[PDB]
This record gives C-alpha cells, structure tokens and sequence, in this order.
C-alpha cells in the first residue's frame, strides 16, 4: 500500500504506511529496517511548515534502535542527529537519551532507573517505549 | 533595680519566587510553539474552505447539466 501511494506522490498516506510497518519491524526485532524507515520519515518532516515540530519524535524512536544495537553506535547516531538538526538538542528525549548513556556506562542500573521514572512521571509511556526501555536496562 | 527592656528588629521573608524561573520560561516556549501551530491551523483551514467553496459550484453545475441533458432525451425518445 506504502509504494502503491508514493506511486501516485502521496506522501502522508505512504509515510503512515512506513510508520507501521517500521513499527512492526521493531516489534520482531528487524532494527535496520526500522532505524532506515524513522530516519527516512524524519529527514521529509524537518523540511515542513507544520510536521517539523514531530521531525524530533521519529528520530528518537530511531536512536533508541540503536541502543539494541550497541552503545557507541547510538552515541554516535545521536551525535550525527545533533548536529543534522540543531534544534534537537533543546528536546526532552536527547537529554534523557544522554542520562542513559551515562548511567549505562558505567554499570550503574539505579540511575538508570531514577531517569527513567522521572521522565515516566512527567509523560506515560507507551507499551512499545517501555518494552524497548526494558529489554535495554535487561542488557546490563 | 534588675528591670530590663528591650527593643525588636525584623526580617522579610523572601517573596514568592525562585520556583517562578524555571517552569516559567517553559511554559513560555510552550505556549509560543501552540501560538506558531494554531497560526499555521488557522491558514490552513481558511485554504480549505475556500477550495470547498470552489468545490460547490462545479457540483451545482454538473447536477443541473445532467438534470438538463436526462430531461432533454427523455422528451425527443418518446
């Protein structure tokens, strides 16, 4: 459905469609397909009037892809984001991102921990963000 | 003779503020960013509206031309 619409230059209806099925890539653990389709869809919304304010939403979701990677590649992913698109380092997502990077360096879990239910306490999170949050403080 | 009296000094408490400087400039970018969205709702839905008013009379056309055309067949069939 995504390529039939982007066929006819469709642009909304095909993003959505590349949203779910990124999504659901994340959900069966297929990162790189996931991380390409959120960066892809950021990458189009920074250069919006109205969908640039979300342009900063995708992109977390892809950095946190990177975290079930590896560390050093979402440091370096979050780095290449923040100087693509200045205005994300102001956002609430890169420095919840940098405290866990932080406490995730050294062996620290309490940290991570106190973060983690700081940011829950402003904004609930999602089943897909908790579980991702979950599976990250499980690797160490 | 061991009567003694004394004088008072007083203090201010300080005024309401120093929770007023954080949430506060926030809130104000907040409250920017809705500003900037809802100018940016407001163009877009005086554009839709015209272009539904655009819409009508093509409508209105189409329905009264074939209204016109179905009459006029009618009438040389029979």
């Amino acid at each position: 459905s995504a390529d039939y619409y982007k066929g006819e230059e469709s642009n909304s209806s095909a993003n959505k469609c590349l949203l779910k099925v990124a999504g659901y890539a994340a959900q069966l653990e297929q990162y790189q397909k996931a991380i390409d389709i959120y960066e892809q869809v950021g990458t189009s919304a920074m250069d919006s009037p109205l969908l640039k304010y979300s342009a900063k939403d995708y992109f977390f979701k892809a950095a946190l892809c990177h975290f079930c990677i590896d560390m050093l590649n979402a440091k370096l992913a979050v780095q290449k984001y923040e100087e693509l698109f200045p205005a994300f380092s102001d956002s609430r997502e890169c420095k919840l991102m940098k405290k866990l990077l932080e406490a995730h360096e050294e062996q620290n879990v309490d940290s991570y921990t106190e973060s983690v239910k700081e940011y829950d306490s402003i904004s609930r999170l999602d089943q897909w963000l908790t579980t991702m949050l979950l599976r990250i403080k499980k690797t160490i | 003779d061991m009567r003694n009296e004394l004088e008072e000094m007083q203090r201010r408490a300080d005024q309401l503020a120093d929770e007023s400087l954080e949430s506060t400039r926030r809130m104000l970018q907040l409250v920017e960013e809705s500003k900037d969205a809802g100018i940016r709702t407001l163009v877009m839905l005086d554009e839709q509206g015209e272009q539904l008013e655009r819409i009508e009379e093509g409508m209105d056309q189409i329905n009264k031309d074939m209204k016109e055309a179905e009459k006029n067949l009618t009438d040389l069939g029979k």
